[PDB]
RNA sequence: AAUUAUUGCUCUUCAACGAGGAAUUCCUAGUAAGCGCAAGUCAUCAGCUUGCGUUGAUUACGUCCCUGCCCUUUCACAC
C-alpha cells in the first residue's frame, strides 16, 4: 500500500507519555487541511514529516 | 550572442600545481572525483536531515555538531558514514583511516555499479531508514513512527554494523563490505543485513499496531 | 571460481563468484556493457552475471552437448552473445528472449 | 554432521582446583604469598 | 620594500604563520611547495582557500607559510586559515575593497574556520 | 540432459554457530528450563525433583518446578533427529533464572540423567564445555537476548496449546525461500506461554490434544524434514 | 491515572453517545 | 657406539586459552575511547602517582510515564 507523509505542526505537551515517546499533531501533505494526533519515538520537532504506513488509527497515550 | 570575460590573461604560477587540481576550482567534488550536483534524496521528509547541498573536498570536518539537539542534521552525511565508522572500539578516533575506507569504498561502488557513489550512500541511506517502530509498554509492546533524524541514525548504525560484521572472520575487508553493503542497499536487495533489520522492525510494527 | 580483481592491483578482490563445481575456461567482459561478465564452464551451460549482484547469474544459456571453450561478443549488437563449443556448433543467443534456445 | 564427545569431569566441584608434584608445589606458593601477606601486614599493625 | 602582509592561524598546539608579498606564484609551506603538504588525504583541506577563490587571485602574490606545534590534523588547519586571512588582509591593503569584501563572502560561505579560529573551550554546566 | 556434480562423493554438510546469520534452518529454544546448581553442605548438585525435596521444601521453591529431565529428554530427541544429522537444525536452553546456553550441534548428550546432571553442573558453573578429541566448545553459555545471536530473517512462534492447530509441514513450506524457522518450547511440568511473548510473532499449536514438549520438538522436527525432503 | 483531557475526551464520547441516541 | 631419542621428524602424552555468563556500576563535547611523553614537589604515591600534549566519536540535550528527591497549598493590567 501506499505510505502517507504528514508534516508535524505541533509537538503536544503535557501529554503524559511515556518516556521516549511524543505525542505530536500532523497535518497531511497530501490533503492539506487534514490533521492526526500520532505518536513519535525518536527525537521530533515542528515543520518536519512523518510517513505514516496507516493514515487512520488515532493515537493514544501510551503511559 | 552574449559573452562575459573575466579572465584576461592566463594563469601560470611559479610553483606548479597539478591539472586535476586545476581542474578542481570549477566544481567542488568529493575526493576530487563525485559531484554532489546531480544528487537528489529520493525519500522526502528526509531530505532535511540527509543533506547533500554544500559540496566538500574530503570527508574530514571538525565542525562542532553536538552543541545543539538537531545541529547533526547539517553534518554532511558522508561525513556521518565516517564517524559511524570510527565505532567498534579498536579503531576509536582512527579518522584518518575511516576517511580511506570511504574513499576506496565509494572507487568499488562506481567501479561496479557505473553511477555516482554519492547517490547510492543517499539511496541506501533513505531505503534502510526504517519508517514504523515499536515501544514497550509497561510484555506489550505497541507500534509507534519514527522522527526522521532518527530514521537517518538508525540507517547509518544498521549499515555501518551491517559491513563490520560482513567483514568480521572474514578475507573481505570493511572496504568491499562496506561497497556490497552500500549497492544491495541502495537497490533495495533484501541482501543486505540492514534492509532485512527494517523489515524486521516495520513487520514487528505491523503486528504490535 | 571466477574471481574479479582490480587490474593493477593483484592485492584485493573485489569479486568472487562461485560460478560453477566444473572448471570455468572463459570469462570474458561485455564490450558494449560494462556490467556484464559472461563465463563459459564444463557445465556446458554459459551464464551472464551482473557485476553488482553476483549471487545468481543473470541468464543461463544452454543447448551446447559438450565442453563450451569460447565465446564472443558481436560488436553492433549487445543482445547478441556466441558460443563456440567442441561439437562444433556456433550457437547465437539473443538475451532479451528466453536464452535457453539459440536463435 | 560429525559428533563430539564432551569432557566434563563427574563431581566437579568450582571451589577445588582441577604434573602434580608441580601443582601441589603452587599450592605452597600460594601459601607462601598467604602468610607473607599476613605477616607484613601483623607487623606494620604493631609498629603503628 | 615590497607590498608585504603577515597573518596567523590557530588550531591546537599548532601555529601557522603566513607571509604574503608581492610576486609571481610560488606558495611556499616550511620552504617546501604546497603540493607537498602531507598527509595526501588531507591536501585538499590546504588546497580549498586556493581553490574556491581561483588560482587567479594568487597570480600576482607569494604566500610563504612557517608551521609549528600541534599534529598533522592541527597543522593543516592551521595552514589553511593562515593563508585565507593572508588572502583577505592582502587584498584589503594593496587591491580593492570590493575584492576584500567578496573573498570574505566566499571564505564565509564555505568554512568560517577558515577566517576566525574555532576555540573548543570548556563549558560548566 | 544436465552435467553432473563434478565430484559425487559424499560431503558433511557444514555446522551452524551464531556466527552464520544467513543460512536457512530450523531452530528450537528450550525456554524455561530448570537448570539451576546449589551447594550441599560440600557438593555442587543440579536441583532434581526426585533427590532434592528437602532442600526445595527449605529454599521454599516448589519440588515440581525443578524438571532438568525435561530438557535432558528434549535435548535426546532434538539432537538425535535426522535434521541435526542433516545438520539444518540449532538449539538454544534458556532457563528460567535468565541463562542461555548455545547447543553446538555436534555434541552428544550422555543418555543418562546422572552424567547428564554432572556435565549441566560443570557447564553452568565454567560456561563453557569442550570436546575430548578437539577443544572446540560444545556447550556455551551467551549472552541475554536471544535476538542477537539469531539469524536476520527469523521467523518466531511459541508452541502452545491453546492457539489454532496447524500442519507443519504446511507452515514450513509456507516460509519464504531465505528465512529460518525459530521454535519456543517450554521445557516445563505446568505453566503459561508468556515465556517468549517479548520475542516471539506468533503462537501455533501442534494436535488437539495436549503434547509433552519432546512430542511436539519431535512433530516440529518430522514436519520439517518431510518439508525440506530430509529424511 | 487520566490526564487532564482524556476525562474530557471520554465524558465528551459518554454524553454525546447520550445526546445523539436520545435525539 | 643411536643404549645415551647425538640429533631430526612425526605420533602419543599434560595443562590452560580463541574478547569473557548472570548480576552490577559509570558516563553527554575536545566528552567516551585510543596513543605516547615527562615529572616524583614536607601529606599521598613508585606493586605507582601526577602532569603534558596528539588523534577524537556514537547517542540524548526531551520528559515527569516509572524510580527517587524536593517544594507549595496563606502593586498596575489580566488571570
Amino acid at each position: 500500500t501506499p505510505v502517507t507523509l504528514a508534516k508535524v505542526i505541533k509537538v503536544l505537551g503535557r501529554t503524559g507519555s511515556r518516556g521516549g515517546v511524543t505525542q505530536v499533531r500532523v497535518e497531511f501533505l497530501e490533503d492539506t487541511s487534514r490533521t492526526i494526533v500520532r505518536n513519535v519515538k525518536g527525537p521530533v520537532r515542528e515543520n518536519d514529516i512523518l510517513v505514516l504506513m496507516e493514515s487512520e488509527r488515532e493515537a493514544r497515550r501510551l503511559r | 550572442d552574449f559573452e562575459v570575460v573575466e579572465e584576461f590573461t592566463p594563469v601560470v604560477l611559479a610553483t606548479p600545481i597539478p591539472e586535476e587540481v586545476q581542474q578542481a576550482q570549477t566544481e567542488i567534488k568529493l575526493f576530487n572525483k563525485w559531484s554532489f550536483e546531480e544528487v537528489e534524496v529520493k525519500d522526502a521528509s528526509l531530505v532535511d536531515y540527509v543533506q547533500v547541498r554544500q559540496p566538500i573536498f574530503v570527508a574530514h570536518t571538525a565542525g562542532r555538531y553536538a552543541n545543539k539537539r538537531f545541529r547533526k542534521a547539517q553534518c554532511p552525511i558522508i561525513e556521518r558514514l565516517t564517524n559511524s565508522l570510527m565505532m567498534n572500539g579498536r579503531n576509536n578516533g582512527k579518522k584518518l583511516k575511516a576517511v580511506r575506507i570511504i574513499k576506496h569504498t565509494l572507487d568499488i561502488i562506481n567501479v561496479l555499479t557505473d553511477q555516482n557513489p554519492i547517490q547510492v550512500v543517499v539511496d541506501a541511506i533513505t531505503n534502510t531508514g526504517p519508517r514504523e517502530d515499536t515501544t514497550r509498554v509497561g510484555a506489550r509492546r505497541q507500534a509507534v513512527d519514527v522522527s526522521p533524524l532518527r530514521r537517518v541514525n538508525q540507517a547509518i548504525a544498521l549499515l555501518t554494523i551491517g559491513a563490520r560484521e560482513a567483514a568480521f572472520r572474514n578475507i573481505k575487508t570493511i572496504a568491499e563490505t562496506l561497497a556490497e553493503e552500500l549497492i544491495n542497499a541502495a537497490k533495495g536487495s533484501s541482501t543486505s543485513y540492514a534492509i532485512k533489520k527494517k523489515d524486521e522492525l516495520e513487520r514487528v510494527a505491523k503486528s504490535n499496531r | 571460481l571466477v574471481s574479479v580483481y582490480d587490474s593493477y592491483n593483484p592485492r584485493t578482490i573485489l569479486l568472487s563468484i562461485n560460478a560453477s563445481t566444473h572448471p570455468t575456461h572463459v570469462t570474458k567482459f561485455h564490450t558494449q556493457d560494462n556490467k556484464i561478465l559472461a563465463t563459459a564452464s564444463d557445465d556446458r551451460v554459459t551464464r551472464l552475471w551482473d557485476i553488482s549482484n553476483a549471487y545468481e547469474p543473470q541468464l543461463e544459456l544452454t543447448g551446447a552437448t559438450d565442453y563450451v571453450r569460447t565465446l564472443s561478443f558481436i560488436p553492433a549488437a549487445p543482445h547478441l552473445v556466441a558460443t563456440g563449443s567442441y561439437d562444433g556448433l556456433i550457437r547465437l543467443y539473443d538475451t532479451r528472449s528466453s536464452g535457453s534456445t539459440p536463435i | 554432521i560429525p559428533t563430539h564427545a564432551p569432557k566434563y569431569e563427574e563431581n566437579f566441584n568450582p571451589d577445588k582446583k582441577s604434573d602434580r608434584t608441580r601443582s601441589e608445589i603452587n599450592k605452597m606458593k600460594a601459601q607462601l604469598k598467604k602468610e607473607r601477606k599476613f605477616t607484613m601486614k601483623e607487623i606494620r599493625k604493631d609498629a603503628k | 620594500a615590497v607590498p608585504s602582509v603577515q597573518t596567523f592561524g590557530k588550531k591546537k598546539s599548532a601555529t601557522a604563520v603566513a607571509h604574503v608579498k608581492a610576486g609571481k606564484g610560488l606558495i611556499k609551506v616550511n620552504g617546501s611547495p604546497i603540493t607537498l603538504v602531507e598527509p595526501e588525504i588531507l591536501r585538499f583541506k590546504v588546497y580549498e582557500p586556493l581553490l574556491l577563490v581561483g588560482l587567479d587571485k594568487f597570480s600576482n602574490i607569494d604566500i610563504r607559510v612557517r608551521v609549528t606545534g600541534g599534529g598533522h590534523v592541527s597543522q593543516v588547519y592551521a595552514i589553511r586559515q593562515a593563508i585565507a586571512k593572508g588572502l583577505v588582509a592582502y587584498h584589503q591593503k594593496y587591491v580593492d575593497e570590493q575584492s576584500k569584501n567578496e573573498l570574505k563572502k566566499a571564505f564565509t560561505s564555505y568554512d568560517r574556520t577558515l577566517l576566525i579560529a574555532d576555540s573548543r573551550r570548556p563549558e560548566p554546566k | 540432459q544436465k552435467a553432473l556434480p563434478a565430484s559425487l562423493v559424499p560431503q558433511a554438510p557444514p555446522v551452524l554457530t551464531s556466527k552464520d546469520k544467513i543460512t536457512k534452518r530450523m531452530i528450537v529454544v528450550l525456554a524455561m528450563a530448570s537448570l539451576e546448581t546449589h551447594k550441599i553442605s560440600d557438593k555442587y548438585v543440579l536441583l532434581n525433583c526426585d533427590d532434592h525435596q528437602g532442600l526445595l521444601k527449605k529454599m521454599g521453591r516448589d519440588i515440581s518446578e525443578a524438571r532438568p529431565d525435561i530438557t535432558h529428554q528434549c535435548l535426546l530427541t532434538l539432537l538425535d533427529s535426522p535434521i541435526n544429522k542433516a545438520g539444518k537444525l540449532q538449539v538454544y536452553i534458556q532457563t528460567s533464572r535468565g541463562i542461555l546456553i548455545e547447543v553446538n550441534p555436534t555434541v552428544r548428550i550422555p543418555r543418562t540423567f546422572k552424567r547428564f546432571s554432572g556435565l549441566m553442573v560443570q557447564l553452568l558453573h565454567k560456561l563453557s564445555i569442550r570436546s575430548v578429541n578437539s577443544e572446540e566448545k560444545l556447550l556455551k553459555v551467551i549472552k541475554n537476548p536471544i535476538t542477537d545471536h539469531l539469524p536476520t530473517k527469523c521467523r518466531k512462534v511459541t508452541l502452545s496449546f491453546d492457539a489454532p492447530v496447524i500442519r507443519v509441514q504446511d507452515y514450513i513450506e509456507k516460509l519464504d525461500d531465505d528465512e529460518s524457522i525459530c521454535v519456543f518450547v517450554g521445557a516445563m511440568a505446568r505453566g503459561k506461554d508468556n515465556f517468549a511473548d517479548e520475542y516471539v510473532d506468533e503462537k501455533v499449536g501442534l494436535s488437539n490434544y495436549p503434547l509433552s514438549a519432546s512430542v511436539a520438538c519431535s512433530k516440529f522436527c518430522h514436519g520439517a524434514e518431510d518439508a525440506w525432503n530430509i529424511l | 491515572s487520566l490526564k487532564a483531557g482524556e476525562r474530557l475526551m471520554e465524558a465528551l464520547d459518554l454524553g454525546i453517545a447520550e445526546i445523539e441516541g436520545l435525539e
